[PDB]
RNA sequence: GCGACCCCAGGUCAGGCGGGACUACCCGCUGAGUUUAAGCAUAUCAAUAAGCGGAGGAAAAGAAACUUACAAGGAUUCCCCUAGUAACGGCGAGCGAACCGGGAACAGCCCAGCCUUAGAAUCGGGCGGCUCCGCCGUUCGAAUUGUAGUCUGGAGAAGCGUCCUCAGCGGCGGACCGGGCCCAAGUCCCCUGGAAGGGGGCGCCAGAGAGGGUGAGAGCCCCGUUGUGCCCGGACCCUGUCGCACCACGAGGCGCUGUCUACGAGUCGGGUUGUUUGGGAAUGCAGCCCAAAUCGGGCGGUGAAUUCCGUCCAAGGCUAAAU
RNA sequence: CCCGUCUUGAAACACGGACCAAGGAGUCUGACAUGUGUGCGAGUCAACGGGCGAGUAAACCCGUAAGGCGUAAGGAAGCUGAUUGGUGGGAUCCCCCUGAGGGGUGCACCGCCGACCGACCUUGAUCUUCUGUGAAGGGUUCGAGUGUGAGCAUACCUGUCG
RNA sequence: GUGAAAGCGUGGCCUAACGAUCCUUUAGACCUUCGGAAUUCGAAGCUAGAGGUGUCAGAAAAGUUACCACAGGGAUAACU
């Protein structure tokens, strides 16, 4: 949204024609190649899951999603990473079910 | 050891306002035009034309 | 302690006498820097002594956003718009900054115009005397080539001017204080209004 | 200047002006601000009220640039106008001088004092006080908001 | 029993490397108390002294997992200001940064990973040559548990166009530095003095009247000083010019793309303990426990959940100048 | 009565002093404060740095929207932000008359009381983006405020403090 | 509140009967802030009390020394 030209209120500031930032290679920092995804999947198949990952999967199988999230948080350290790990375990469980 | 040994960080220098410096310079220049003051300062100007 | 004096807070409880820095070498430092500048100018002759061209950038924060100063180097987008390859810009006296982002047109256009002016004012000697390439200058231009001592492109502000204008009824019937107060109130209550709208 | 120091006048007077009885000892009452509450309490209370205690909230990592807000008064607005602009405005009553106080470095306009008599003024600023805006309107000018 | 590999052992084997010394500055560790608080224990002294190590001519830092919230800046370092400020503190004594802004100087880069497989294109040693800080030939060895080449996020790979850019040698000077040789003028007359270099008189040089010596205050006695001239040697770096061949396979630049686009792990992060910091529900560091992710991860100075937004890309490495 | 010292009190049965020469103790620095001298003045300060220049550590010059202090204050903060006075004494000057007189003038300073800005309380027509604005009207409350600026630099003595 | 009312009542007929900073905790506001923007917890602010310093203008504090030490005191004991 363009600046209103006022020094107070919403969208305040000096009026300029805003420009979209030009694309740069750093826009793909969080992405990797299909080869890397394939290698990671194969190594996951070869190496299996960690004991705490198995515990989370068992809790999810039972149906204690809150307990699974709590265990993941206590293991990893943060709520965000615990949520991501619980979601990944849930996806693995769905794939196993199908 | 001497009492209160001298140190290098004594305030050696002075920061006089530029306006006062210019005042002093103008005063000295004006005085240089007075024959009485030039003689009083010890200069032999008895033979100077003007 | 005695009498009505400001409470003292001198920070002199360590071995501060061993960390005193004096400035008796100030004239010597000035002389050394001038000598280095002269040597560099002689070495880079006939290149300008002011250094490579720099972009025009805005001051940071609300205290200085009205000021224009010199930035580190021209952005990649500015170089692309001006038609100067980024690998060639440094070799012809143009500073390059691959980090600076271009968020508004005005700055990019200003820097592109600056680069165009620099190219118009630039004379490039051929790599080999007898060979003339695309970017090289003519012999007539090369002959009258001299070193510029000062800043060839000063970054100056547009001096303020007071103009006489007609005061219309629209301007006379504007409540600046009321506008400011209502904008402040809206900014303060935006969250509550959005919450109420979402609820209903 | 050592020769003007009063200790020079006290050469040959034994106590150097610090008394035979009391004398000049090292730190008879402690160092610095010692005893602010105990034996210097009277001094601290009578000359430095408010010294002890804390009030208000803290502000971690406070930067002053976001609070920068220079102010100018309407009695000082006219001084910003150049002389040629001033007499042009005096000659012509159909137009009013247009002052951008931001270019001179002011963010807010305050309403202290008075303006030149029978002179309209168009003032552009980031902020303005209610009294200043009222005075400008009464003078017959206008206020513009900018950032 | 032989052979291949692996790990290891002995060699005064052929050829190399290391230890220790110095202290003003520099880098890492360890680490007090005197003292101040008018007592004293947290604090302060001090992230100092002492102690243990490691370099250079500078070191260290350095190319954003940054600052900010702006109309945005853009490696590192240093100066001024910010500022005795925000903050910390038996909120007592005291302590105390950072960003913006103005200056000095400025410079950017190299790797790991998918990508020769029509053959490791790479490198070390011996030997023999050459215009010998290196190049060539040959032979052994290293290396596939990966040497070369391309690529490093600012990008890049691949494909198609543009025809825009890219290839040395030698001579003579300039610039810088270190040295050598020569080059002005009174020792005129008188007096006192052991001795004139002191006094008086008469002359002279001066881009040289800085300084020193000589029998007492010496511009002109001597060395020197000022300014020319000539001569010698380093540094092979910068710079001007001249003489000759100047080859674009290939690689770069620019434009396009309905294709790809690989980025560092017991590391980040979290819990806790100790220490430190202005960093305050915890600034950094370290021990122990847990332990990640790739439409993801770190930061946004009040802990927590939800929804957005801003900004960068750590866990590999090099780098002159301002000091 | 022998000096110096501490002392209510010293010639003291109070301490130091056998004698002479030379050396021997309120200093320098940082932060403030009053006073005074000097420059400028709503400004002031070029010495971080740059340009030079006694062939030169001096002197001279340079402030772009630099910075410090001042030029606005009140609130913890969000935030708001000086409507421009009256009166009693009072110096100087001008008139009438020569009384310790009368009229005009009324700077500095002091006393008293209003008004304005802000913290707090109170108050509320009209507009308004519904939470803001503010015609009128306030207060035994609070301020290191306003009501035609007085600072900045520099020198020295003195005083507190490290 | 009381009285019909004037009036009286801001603790006890009067002269004593009590307590700072920091921290904690309670009460009050459709109050302020958590500094990229919102909501909610949490935290931090403003005003008024409470938890106490009796050495009561308010450190957090056990002895012994004949094994003893220092700066002083005739401002102060043990003779004359
Ligand atoms: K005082
Ligand atoms: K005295
Ligand atoms: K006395
Ligand atoms: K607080
Ligand atoms: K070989
Ligand atoms: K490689
Ligand atoms: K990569
Ligand atoms: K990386
Ligand atoms: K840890
Ligand atoms: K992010
Ligand atoms: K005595
Ligand atoms: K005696
Ligand atoms: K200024
Ligand atoms: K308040
Ligand atoms: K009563
Ligand atoms: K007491
Ligand atoms: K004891
Ligand atoms: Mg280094
Ligand atoms: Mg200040
Ligand atoms: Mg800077
Ligand atoms: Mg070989
Ligand atoms: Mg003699
Ligand atoms: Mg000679
Ligand atoms: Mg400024
Ligand atoms: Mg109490």
């Amino acid at each position: 949204q363009p600046n209103t030209g006022l020094s107070v209120g919403l969208n305040k500031g000096h009026v300029v024609t805003k420009k979209e930032l030009a694309p740069r290679p750093s826009d793909r920092k969080g992405k990797t190649s299909k080869r890397v995804h394939f290698v990671r999947s194969l190594i996951r198949e070869v190496a299996g899951f960690a004991p705490y990952e198995k515990r989370i999967t068992e809790l999810l199988k039972v149906g204690k999603d809150k307990r699974a999230l709590k265990v993941a948080k206590r293991k990893l350290g943060t709520h965000k990473r615990a949520k991501k790990k619980r979601e990944e375990m849930s996806n693995a469980l769905r794939k196993m079910r199908a | 050891r001497m009492f209160a040994p001298t140190k290098i960080w004594r305030r050696w220098h002075r920061k006089i306002p530029v306006n006062q410096k210019r005042y002093a310079v103008a005063s000295a220049i004006a005085a240089s035009a007075v024959p009485s003051l030039v003689l009083a300062r010890g200069h032999r100007i008895e033979s100077v034309p003007e | 302690m005695k009498h009505n004096n400001v409470i003292p807070n001198g920070h002199f409880k360590k071995h501060w006498q061993n960390y005193v820095r004096t400035w008796f070498n100030q004239p010597a430092r000035k002389t050394r820097r001038r000598a280095a500048r002269q040597q560099k100018a002689v070495k880079i002759f006939p290149r300008p002594t002011a250094g490579s061209l720099r972009p025009i950038v805005h001051g940071q924060t609300l205290k200085y956003n009205m000021k224009v100063r010199a930035g580190r180097g021209f952005s990649l987008e500015e170089l692309k718009a001006a038609g100067i390859p980024k690998k060639l810009a440094p070799t012809i006296g143009i500073a390059v900054d691959h980090r600076r982002r271009n968020r508004s047109l005005e700055g990019l256009q200003t820097n592109v115009q600056r680069l165009k002016t620099y190219k118009a004012k630039l004379v490039i000697f051929p790599r080999r005397a007898k060979k003339v390439k695309a970017g090289d200058s003519s012999a007539e231009e090369l002959a009258t080539a001299t070193q510029v001592q000062g800043s060839y492109m000063p970054i100056t502000r547009e001096q303020p001017a007071v103009d006489l204008v007609k005061v219309t009824d629209e301007m006379k019937s504007f409540n600046a204080y009321g506008k400011l107060r209502i904008e402040r109130t809206n900014a303060r209550h935006i969250g509550a209004r959005l919450k109420r709208a979402a609820e209903a | 200047t050592t020769r003007f120091k009063k200790n020079r006048k006290k050469r040959g007077h034994v106590s150097a002006g610090h008394g035979r009885v009391g004398k000049h000892r090292k730190h008879p009452g402690g160092r610095g601000n010692a005893g602010g509450m105990h034996h210097h309490r009277i001094l601290f209370d009578k000359y430095h009220p408010g010294y002890f205690g804390k009030v208000g909230m803290r502000y971690f990592h406070k930067l002053r640039n976001k609070f920068h807000c220079p102010t100018i008064n309407i009695d000082n607005l006219w001084s910003l106008v150049p002389q040629e602009v001033k007499d042009k405005a005096k000659s012509s009553n159909a137009t009013a001088p247009f002052i951008d106080v931001t270019q001179y470095g002011y963010f807010k306009v305050l309403g202290k004092g008075v303006l030149p008599q029978n002179q309209a003024v168009v003032v552009k600023a980031k902020l303005i006080s209610k009294n200043a805006e009222k005075k400008i309107k009464e003078a017959g000018g206008a206020v513009v908001l900018t950032a």
